[PDB]
């Protein structure tokens, strides 16, 4: 499993291409939910602050 | 030409679709939100269903 703490756009595309190309689980917490329409089920984003 | 805007330019932006998901966000991120284009075309595939 991959922990991360992801702080831009970049930063979690760069993620999730990376948990795509090694076939490897990995999870990436940010502050607030940022939107993705990817459909790749290996890499998760946890949302520290859910909405209110 | 047609409209009577001034303040108002139009540049045209052309971006070939890559052959490859993995390199597709990419090339959008690099050129078409690099250029802050209003709206963004999508276009169907060369292959019948894709």
């Amino acid at each position: 499993a991959l922990l991360a703490f992801p702080q831009s756009q970049g930063e979690m595309m760069e993620l999730d291409l990376v948990s795509l190309v090694l076939h490897i689980p990995v999870i990436s917490i940010v502050r607030h939910e940022f939107p993705r329409e990817s459909q790749n089920p290996l890499h998760l984003q946890l949302s520290l602050e859910n909405s209110l | 030409k047609r409209h009577g805007s001034w303040k108002i330019q139009l540049n045209a932006t052309s971006v070939t679709h890559k052959p490859n998901a993995i390199q597709m966000a990419l090339s959008v991120c690099e050129d078409l939100i690099s250029s802050q284009v209003y709206a963004i075309l999508v276009s169907h595939p060369p292959t019948p269903n894709d």
